[PDB]
């Protein structure tokens, strides 16, 4: 995942903090140095391979500090809720072909132009009520998205019954109609799912989708059956793939640029990201100006990233190291 | 709507005068085997090295418009869908999205184009991997941009970057992206016999229903049902890796048993669609959406291959469709369903008949139809269609979507003699050994209508 | 005395080339580690056989 | 010899004696 | 009973 | 492979039919129709209603009928 | 078996075995002369032990 | 299971009357074994009289 740069940024990982260059002892610790005039700011961490230093960041010459969450870092996935239109018709008219259009937007290509549909389809019968249509609806539109062997998946289906609300029913190829035996289906809920990842190699990426209707011939007027409403996301993708490959490509600014290439003749860097796990960003965005004619500003930053277990800890002690050390007004998340 | 049993395969372990004819009688109340040979031969082949695994670049799009994560206000404190206008009176406010792909004092444009244009205000300040840009309105927009106009999602383009005549100073950037790549395998057959021209154990004698109820050349059956296990694995082969590289099958030899995917499921990860009942209003409508999108109107011919009782359901489709037409009045002078043949019986002796063969459907999507032999296979294909045939022919299957200007599917091979041979005399086992491969290159450009009783 | 050797390939080396990320060396007589430049992996195992 | 029907001949298999 | 000549000298393992 | 077996169902939705089996009880007559019928891929809408055994000495009599009248449909 | 990656040859007709191999066999007998010993005086440092 | 399937085949697939068809015998790369058969017919006689 490549990332654009208003200078060069370098990445920290804070596994442990400390309070000396003594206490440096296992992959991951970090302790922030300052001055007693606070004046010049570093960072002193223990590199997989020794002690090593960051930049000197200037304490006068810094432009923002600020610190981001992980629930800010995490990205929410798009539900869409597919209901009949009561205005067409609430219960399905008999003999009408029910087809819905699955508009994918960015399929495998990185455009808009290419696109991907999946349908799925329902001839109605004389005594199907809503939820028979809703039951059959999604059995035919995960038996078409969500077959085995597929190259990647694409959206989920979840019905939801009316007496639950809550709960999202899962719909797989595999499910049968006896599996589906409340009687009670209100909407049919399209959820789209989470891309694979291989870091620095394929970024975290999402296929976004839009549902469409087909019309039917209601009482002799050709009619779109549905509508299709966004609800509020209740699943969110975790930080973890998101900061692993920030470090990727962050520990090519301090160490080898050939990742990689001619294979067995590399330098292997070894990261400290498990790609499992959440991370908080602090970013101290910071500049240099030379003496007396190199007025340019040579404005580079500094990422932190401290793995957070619910309410977080590990960040707000980093900030707290940080803010007694600098002088600085770090605001603690 | 009914079969009769005309006849019955029956293994010989479940059991002279002069000859009328010397060779055999094939009878037509007998199923006959069938070649996937004319199928395998309709695709080129390509010759490779080795039996390594290989690679080719696929080569994608550039143009991106990015999606909102969230818009806040001047205070930091998030948008949310019912709130109030945001940016009134060309206030500025935030919007985050989760790359930095637009530059200093751009021109953006969200879902509704140049209604609400938003400036960037400076560079963007880094949350994580997300760039927050300060931005605000580009229109003369005295009233704001709507909250439901700020969600997540909502699509973001690049218009220009506007400066002022006098002492400006400098804005904009460019944007680079790069390709990728794509893999593919090969896979290993082997065959033996224990056999010198005579049968062996495995016998099945074919008994007919009629009203009142040689020598094997074995040199000829092990090159027949090898050469047909080579076409098995071409065209219904299936992987056996998982996600991690795994291959989750192992021989004899404790060595994992390497498979790659054949023709059917590789063609199958795209474009394909399960039906409970077939129609014309889900057929154009699956191959307009992918024709208006991918091909130009004029490359937009769609040759169905099917069964012959694929044909037939065609016919009906578009019968049912054109006997709704009812603003033409079919006449039999353009058409000729009933034509006039010579005859000895009648001076003026009519014929009749008639089958649509063609679709052609608005904009320039033109469906034609023609049969392959082997989706008729009374062998593979067991489950029935109650309408007659085996439930296959009812699969229709749109190879070559447009011109490529190469092969999308072949058969790979390795150069010189991948075929071997053995005879192991003790005992006289005959062993054959063959590795092949199957590449489809885009899958995307092959579409699919299976019925969905052959599903799960 | 009588003495005897034996080695086993599997019959996938009967063309089997060598994509060298690093050379393929020979084991001399001398003890030596001399680099090569043919392709096919059954010249290096009758090398080390004979 | 295989059929316009892609249908195989059984006949070839056998050897008359 | 590949028995390299020699003067009597008899290889065991399997038919080669 | 002992008795015959002449059945009379009804495909549930689709219509009525007749069918002949060999087999040695009717729980395989039944089992050689859901499998080999017309209706493979969808053996669940197979209801048989009548089985009745092939016994010969009448030599000349009805074994199944059934008629799908305009009421029916 | 099937094939002898050795001799570079695709295909058998007396078959070994069943599996994809094929295993080299060398073999020699040799032996050494020396006539007469006390025409050789050797003088060995006694931490090899004799 | 062979296909990747990493679930099971389902209880309903596994019933009496689903016929089942030959496709295709597949073996290793490396130290490969035999596997596989052939299958034969055989004809049936009519006759007539004068
Ligand atoms: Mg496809
Ligand atoms: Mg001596």
């Amino acid at each position: 995942m490549v990332i654009s740069i208003n200078q060069v940024r370098q990445l920290y990982v804070a596994k442990a903090l400390k309070a000396n260059t003594a206490a440096l002892t296992t992959a991951g610790d970090i302790v922030p140095k300052a001055d007693t005039a606070k004046t010049t700011l570093y960072f002193q961490s223990m590199s997989p391979a020794g002690i090593v230093a960051s930049d000197k960041i200037n304490l006068k010459h810094v432009l923002y500090a600020k610190a981001t969450p992980s629930e800010a870092l995490a990205h929410k996935l798009v539900r869409y809720s597919v209901t009949l239109d009561a205005d067409v018709s609430a219960t399905p008219v008999a003999g009408q072909n029910y087809i819905l259009r699955l508009a994918f937007r960015q399929y495998i290509g990185l455009s808009e132009e290419d696109q991907y549909f999946k349908y799925g389809e329902v001839i109605a019968r004389s005594g199907m009520t809503a939820s028979d249509f809703y039951k059959k609806m999604a059995i035919s539109l995960a038996k078409n998205l969500e077959n085995k062997t597929e190259s990647t998946p694409l959206v989920n289906i979840y019905l939801i019954s009316a007496a639950a609300a809550s709960t999202d029913v899962p719909v797989t190829s595999a499910t049968k109609e006896s599996d589906l035996t409340a009687t009670d289906y209100n909407q049919i809920i399209i959820e789209e799912t989470e891309q694979p990842w291989v870091l620095g190699m394929m970024p975290q990426a999402f296929i976004p989708f839009t549902p469409q209707f087909l019309t039917i011939t209601v009482d002799g007027e050709d009619r779109l059956w549905g509508v299709a409403t966004v609800v509020t996301p209740t699943k969110t993708v975790p930080d973890g793939h998101l900061i692993a490959d920030l470090e990727y490509f962050c520990m090519g600014a301090r160490g080898d640029i050939y990742r990689g290439m001619g294979y067995p003749n590399i330098i292997k860097t070894t990261y400290l990201v498990d790609p499992g796990a959440v991370y908080d960003v602090l970013d101290i965005h910071y500049f240099y100006t030379g003496s007396n004619e190199s007025v340019q500003k040579s404005e580079k930053t500094i990422t932190l990233v401290a793995v957070d277990d619910g309410s977080h800890t590990a960040m707000n002690a980093l900030i707290g190291a940080i803010n007694t050390a600098s002088g600085l007004t770090i605001a603690t998340l | 709507a009914g079969k009769l049993g005309k006849f019955q395969m029956l293994g010989f372990q479940h059991w002279a005068p002069q000859k009328a004819t010397n060779l055999m009688v094939q009878l037509l109340a007998f199923y006959r085997g069938k070649s996937l040979d004319t199928f395998l031969n309709s695709f080129p082949t390509r010759e490779f090295e080795d039996d390594n695994e290989y690679y080719w670049d696929v080569i994608g799009s550039s143009r991106r418009n990015i999606p909102l994560v969230e818009a806040r206000d001047e205070n930091g404190v998030v948008v949310a869908a019912n709130a109030a206008n945001v940016g009134v009176g060309t206030s500025p406010f935030y919007l985050v999205f989760p790359e930095d792909w637009f530059a200093d004092g751009e021109v953006i444009v969200g879902n509704l184009n140049q209604v609400y244009p938003f400036r960037i205000l400076g560079d963007a300040r880094m949350e994580g991997t997300n760039a927050v840009y300060k931005v605000e309105l580009m229109g003369g927009n005295t009233q704001g941009v709507p909250a439901e106009r700020l969600q997540q999602g909502e699509r973001f383009s690049i218009e220009f970057a506007p400066v002022e005549k006098e002492l400006s100073r400098k804005v904009g950037d460019v944007r680079f992206t790069s390709p990728v790549s794509m893999r593919n395998e090969w896979t290993t057959i082997r065959i033996q016999h224990k056999v010198g021209n005579k049968l062996n154990k495995k016998l099945a004698m074919g008994i007919p229903m009629v009203r009142n109820l040689w020598m094997h050349y074995v040199d000829w059956e092990v090159e027949l049902q090898f050469d047909e296990y080579k076409n098995n694995a071409m065209a219904w082969g299936t992987s056996n890796r998982n996600l991690n590289g795994e291959y989750m099958n192992f021989g004899k030899s404790g060595n994992a048993i390497k498979t790659g995917a054949g023709i059917f499921e590789q063609t199958e990860v795209a474009n394909t669609m399960y039906y409970n009942t077939f129609s014309l209003k889900l057929l154009e409508d699956a191959l307009y959406e992918l024709s208006a999108s991918k091909l130009a109107m004029d490359d937009r011919l769609f040759v169905i291959k099917t069964g012959e009782r694929g044909a037939i359901q065609f016919h009906k489709e578009v019968l049912k469709t054109v006997s709704g037409w009812t603003t033409f009045v079919l006449d039999n002078n353009s058409t000729r369903v009933v034509e006039k043949v010579q005859s000895r019986l009648h001076s003026n002796a009519l014929s009749a008949g008639f089958q649509f063969v063609e679709y052609k459907a608005p904009n320039g999507v033109r469906v034609r139809l023609d049969v392959d032999p082997f989706y008729d296979d009374p062998v593979r294909n067991k489950i029935l269609h109650p309408m007659g045939g085996v439930a296959f022919s009812y699969r229709y299957d749109i190879w070559y979507i447009g011109t490529m200007d190469q092969p999308n599917i072949f058969k790979c091979k390795i150069k010189g003699d991948n075929e071997y041979r053995g005879y192991q005399w003790g005992s006289a086992v005959i062993h054959r050994m063959a590795t092949l491969g199957v590449c489809v290159l885009d899958p995307t450009r092959t579409m699919s209508l299976i019925p969905a009783i052959l599903q799960g | 005395t009588t003495i005897r050797i034996q080695h086993k390939v599997a019959g996938n080396k009967l063309n089997k080339k060598l994509a060298m990320g690093i050379p393929m060396v020979r084991n001399l007589e001398s003890g030596k580690q001399v680099k090569d430049t043919a392709n096919m992996w059954m010249h290096y195992v009758d090398w080390e056989v004979e | 010899a295989v059929d316009q029907m892609d249908n195989i001949d059984e006949r070839y298999g056998f050897v008359n004696q | 009973n590949q028995n390299m000549i020699g003067d009597e000298i008899t290889v065991r393992d399997g038919t080669y | 492979a002992m008795q015959l077996w002449v059945m009379e169902y009804e495909v549930t939705g689709i219509g009525k039919g007749c069918a002949m089996c060999k087999a040695i009880n009717p729980q395989q007559a039944e089992m050689l129709l859901k499998s080999n019928g017309i209706y493979n891929g969808s053996s669940y809408l197979y209801k048989v209603t009548r089985i009745e055994q092939v016994i010969v000495p009448p030599c000349n009599g009805l074994m199944a009928e059934q008629v799908v009248t305009y009421k029916d449909v | 078996g099937i094939r002898n990656p050795f001799t570079g040859q695709k295909g058998n007709p007396y078959m070994s075995f069943d599996e994809d191999s094929a295993v080299i066999h060398r073999m020699a007998t040799l032996g050494v002369c020396v006539l007469d010993p006390t025409r050789t005086m050797s003088l060995i440092p006694a931490i090899l032990q004799g």
